């Protein structure tokens, strides 16, 4: 058969679709299929590049769990009554940084209200296995990952959330509060179901237009990719949330819909919040304190980058000869060795060889200190496939920390081939 | 491996003339170049553009180009772009602007560079030609940096003219920024 | 041929502001086809191309003849080949030019081709053309048949001129005929030719050089300017090539100096910190054996002196788009320029493997046959 992305994947069962579809919500143009990592959305259409942007899902409004922003707190499905105890809780919350608590006490509630589509939908959702958020990790996985920094925050992050079960759910508790969450590890699901899934948009009900932060169903299923096919766009009229393809992109059978979750951050905050890291993020910083800088403008010109600093792009019709090298590395690369650029006055040749020399001792030096090389970790992630989700997650976080030193020790050299023709 | 060690021998020469700029330097060495068959280079020819444009010989930067073009090199970007700023600052309006066509012919972003030419003009006072550049690129679909819009606005309204202000703002917000009150005040002060 | 005066004055004409008219690239070509500045030359081809001002013939059988002085014999198809759609005739200069730059490269066959070509199209061939029709069969191992062209000159016109006659002694000294050819040469200057084609023999022939006797070729050297670089250039060219072939080394390659003294052969060597080179690109195949043994020289005097050595030291052969090819050793001053090289020294040098179309040395690789 045709190769495509979609077909190593599995169809999911029927009963995903149909208890949305009972309740308004429409696909168009897309289905969805089951595999290892999770739930991921594909293409079954071939679509030609377009004037404008066409609707992939529709999602109403009464379907999805909101809080605003601000500080009266506005619930907007409105699922909570007046006089419950659990508005207690979510009140005596700090307005500016904590809306992920806010968050996983709505959620519970809804596994305790009937007729609420989340007691239908949880059931997809990521049980404690198969969730790679890092708040359920142990101490042993905090340690492989290598990193001082990283792995404290985590830890501040776990106390918090366990202090919160201690100070409201305590002994004297009503029962309905007691229900919601028992053991701590369930108040822990939720806080990693918030985080992992949560989106921010800005809505209009009605007259008001208010800032929120919301937990969406089937929306959640997409993927991120830096290069993005899709987007998020609010309609007011008849309340619904539309995902959308972008203008001007030709997409074909079998293909993966994707969608930006964050932009312009770093590995670190897309482990915190989400447990995934990409080996081409093109904001990445590797920090060299080392003196030299090789010339800025020539190092666009070897590697076709074209654009204003914030937005590197590679040109690909002026790469007739097709290439490869070029990607989202080399672009972080640009951004963060340190250059100079004066005036117009052409770089020495000899002069910048200094330079390419000093700053791969850098490189070198990090390499270094680290427990392990690249290839060794590769053997570790080889040789365990059914392991702890989050423990597969430290070791990728380093391979690609490696890989991505790497790869600027082999694009530094080859500037040097290229600048002497 | 012997191109290698002579290559890099003869190109820290060529350098060493431009940085300096005696443009005749550099051609005694283009000559030396065919002589010992050290083959013809875009990055060599790079240099001999820099010379004529450290000093502001327009021909000069000009009759190098030539040359290249008819060898059949598609010359490197930053090459066009040192010939974009001094022609700007000269006021060679049209020049510049042909220059920018063909830059688009083979193959070339040429967003960086009109924001170039129009940003020297102002320096260079030369605005009425400065806001005939934008204009043109504007209805292209190029978009604009947050400074030079303002540049135009303001320095518009300081010589006098509401009309070419009122039309640069109407267009930074077809393209999405939306005026502020610094933006207000100047068109007022024509107005008053 | 000074071009530095035709920049200057296409600079202030620019400056000035009228338009350059047409005949004036004709010239500039023409001044810097002498010096092979090609890139130079066309140039100014293309600032008439610029100009956009339609080009007489007389552009086009100049452009011939600035692209035939170096050899560059694919340039000269494709110009042929634009002036049948531009919308011009061949006239008789343009074959000419086109057989003149066929002769110092390969391709032999195609000459006759051209002129049979010529006598299809009745091109009234010229004194030029018999001469280029002639030198056909020279740079060929075909002797004895390089001599009906010399009888239809004899009968239809006066004896040919020098170029020829000095050739056609160099062709026979280059075979197994050594004594035959003296009466030849007696021939040219015991006959009834023009003044100064009597002088002319006596100058190779005996001792002839010292403070006085050699000063009366100075005469003969300054009056042949009239030419205007045309057949000054061909005219020392074919005394050297007879000249040093079968004669004397240090007599014959002597002439150059005072030809770079009078400013007719530029560029015959390139001096620089980085490169130090020798440009033959516009040069047959004997006389480069002799500049070079004087280059050796030249370079010896200096060795006792002391100075740092070239970073690559080339040999500028052959030119063109047809450089990277390995037809390149096929053509006429390859088969020679070598030959000498190969018997006088030791051979590090040889083909460039970036570019197969001169003759390099490394750095380390001269000092050895230098010591």
């Amino acid at each position: 058969p045709h190769d495509t992305p979609a077909s190593q994947l599995e169809l999911a069962d029927p009963d995903f679709y149909k208890i949305g579809y009972v309740r308004s919500f429409r696909a168009y143009g897309i289905e969805f299929r089951e595999g290892p990592d999770g739930y991921g959305v594909f293409a079954s259409r071939d679509v030609e590049p377009l004037r404008r942007a066409r609707v992939i899902m529709e999602i109403p409004l009464e379907l999805m769990l909101t809080i605003s922003k601000k500080l009266p707190w506005m619930f907007f499905p409105d699922i909570i009554p007046v006089g419950h105890p659990i508005f207690d809780i979510i009140n005596s919350t700090n307005p500016e940084t904590d809306s992920d608590l806010r968050l996983a006490c709505l959620l519970l509630y809804a596994f305790d209200c009937k007729d609420n589509f989340w007691q239908l939908y949880g059931d997809f959702l990521p049980s404690d296995d198969e969730c790679t958020s890092f708040l359920l990790a142990t101490e042993e996985d905090l340690l492989e990952l290598q990193d001082e920094k990283l792995a404290s925050t985590m830890r501040e992050q776990q106390q918090r959330a366990l202090e919160f079960w201690e100070k409201n759910w305590h002994s004297a508790v009503p029962l309905k509060i007691k229900r919601l969450a028992r053991d701590p590890e369930r108040f822990i699901w939720a806080m990693c179901i918030a985080q992992s899934r949560s989106i921010n948009l800005q809505m209009r009900i009605g007259a008001l237009v208010q800032d929120a932060n919301l937990l969406v169903p089937y929306a959640d299923m997409m993927n991120h990719s830096f290069q993005p096919n899709c987007f998020f766009h609010w309609r007011f009229k008849d309340r619904m949330l539309e995902v959308m393809i972008n203008a001007g992109q030709r997409i074909r059978k079998g293909d993966e819909m994707t969608v930006d979750y964050m932009a312009g951050q770093k590995n670190n905050f897309f482990m915190q919040r989400y447990g995934f890291s990409s080996p081409v993020n093109p904001w990445d910083v590797i920090h060299f304190t080392g003196d030299a800088k090789i010339h800025l403008d020539t190092f666009l010109s070897v590697f076709n980058i074209s654009g204003l600093p914030g937005e590197y792009y590679h040109n690909s019709r002026l790469s007739n000869d097709g290439d490869s090298f070029v990607d989202g590395a080399i672009i972080a690369a640009a951004r963060t060795l340190p250059t100079w650029s004066d005036g117009d006055l052409p770089p020495i040749p000899s002069l910048e060889r200094k330079a390419v020399k000093e700053l791969q001792e850098e490189c070198h030096q990090m390499l270094a200190e680290f427990p392990t090389t690249s290839d060794e970790d590769q053997k570790i992630l080889d040789s365990m496939p059914d392991c702890r989700r989050t423990l597969e997650a430290a070791i990728k976080y380093r391979l690609h920390r490696k890989l991505l030193i790497e790869k600027v020790i082999q694009a530094l050299d080859i500037y040097q081939d290229r600048i002497l023709f | 491996g012997t191109e290698k060690v002579l290559r890099l021998v003869f190109m820290e020469e060529l350098m060493e003339r431009a940085r300096n700029a005696d443009s005749k330097g550099v051609s005694q060495v283009i000559y030396d170049m065919i002589a010992a068959g050290l083959s013809p280079g875009p990055r060599s020819f790079h240099g001999f553009v820099v010379s004529h444009v450290l000093n502001r010989d327009n021909d000069g930067a000009m009759h190098a180009l030539r040359r290249e073009l008819s060898e059949g090199l598609r010359p490197l970007h930053e090459t066009f772009l040192a010939l974009v700023r001094l022609f700007g600052a000269k006021g060679l309006a049209t020049r510049g602007l042909e220059i920018l066509a063909a830059m688009e012919k083979l193959k070339y972003d040429i967003r960086q560079a009109w924001l170039v030419l129009v940003e020297e003009l102002v320096r260079s006072n030369h605005l009425e030609d400065a806001n005939k550049v934008f204009l043109k690129g504007a209805e292209g679909g190029l978009r604009a940096t947050d400074e030079i819009y303002d540049l135009l606005i303001e320095q518009d309204c300081k010589v006098g003219d509401h009309s070419n202000a009122l039309t640069i703002a109407y267009e930074m917000e077809a393209a999405g920024r939306m005026a502020t009150t610094f933006h207000f005040n100047c068109l007022l002060s024509v107005q008053a | 041929g000074l071009h530095d005066d035709a920049k200057r004055i296409l600079l202030h004409m620019n400056g000035q502001g009228l338009v350059p008219s047409s005949k004036v690239y004709t010239g500039v070509i023409e001044a810097y086809g002498q010096a092979a500045l090609y890139e130079e030359a066309v140039v100014a081809f293309n600032t008439m191309n610029e100009v956009g001002s339609r080009p007489m013939v007389e552009t086009f059988n100049s452009l011939i003849h600035a692209f035939a002085k170096g050899g560059l014999y694919k340039e000269s198809e494709a110009i042929w080949f634009r002036m049948g759609e531009v919308g011009v005739p061949r006239n008789r200069d343009s074959f000419n030019g086109m057989i003149e730059g066929y002769r110092q490269g390969g391709q032999f066959e195609e000459a006759i081709k051209a002129y049979v070509e010529m006598e299809k199209a009745r091109c009234d061939p010229d004194e030029r053309t018999l001469e280029a029709v002639l030198s056909v069969y020279c740079f060929a191992g075909l002797v004895d048949e390089s001599e009906e062209q010399f009888q239809e000159i004899k009968s239809l016109g006066i004896q040919p001129s020098i170029i020829c006659c000095c050739m056609m002694l160099a062709i026979y000294a280059k075979s197994e005929r050594w004594n035959m050819a003296h009466e030849l040469l007696n021939d040219v200057m015991t006959n009834k030719t023009s003044d100064m084609h009597q002088v002319i023999g006596q100058m190779i022939h005996g001792d002839f050089d010292d403070e006085n006797n050699w000063q009366m070729v100075e005469y003969v050297f300054d009056k042949l300017n009239s030419e205007g670089c045309g057949l000054s250039m061909r005219f020392y060219n074919t005394l050297i090539e007879a000249l040093w072939w079968l004669g004397q080394k240090e007599r014959a390659a002597r002439v150059l100096n005072e030809a770079t003294k009078r400013g007719l052969f530029p560029e015959l060597f390139r001096r620089n910190k980085l490169v130090w080179s020798v440009d033959v690109h516009r040069m047959w195949p004997g006389g480069a054996c002799t500049a070079i043994s004087v280059w050796l020289n030249d370079m010896e005097e200096l060795f006792h002196k002391g100075e740092e050595l070239p970073q690559l030291a080339s040999v500028v052969v052959v030119r063109g788009q047809t450089e990277k090819s390995s037809i390149t050793r096929d053509f006429p001053v390859a088969k020679a320029a070598y030959s000498f090289l190969k018997d006088t020294v030791s051979s590090s040098f040889c083909f460039p493997g970036w570019n197969k179309g001169r003759i390099v040395c490394q750095k380390t690789q001269l000092k050895r046959i230098f010591s």
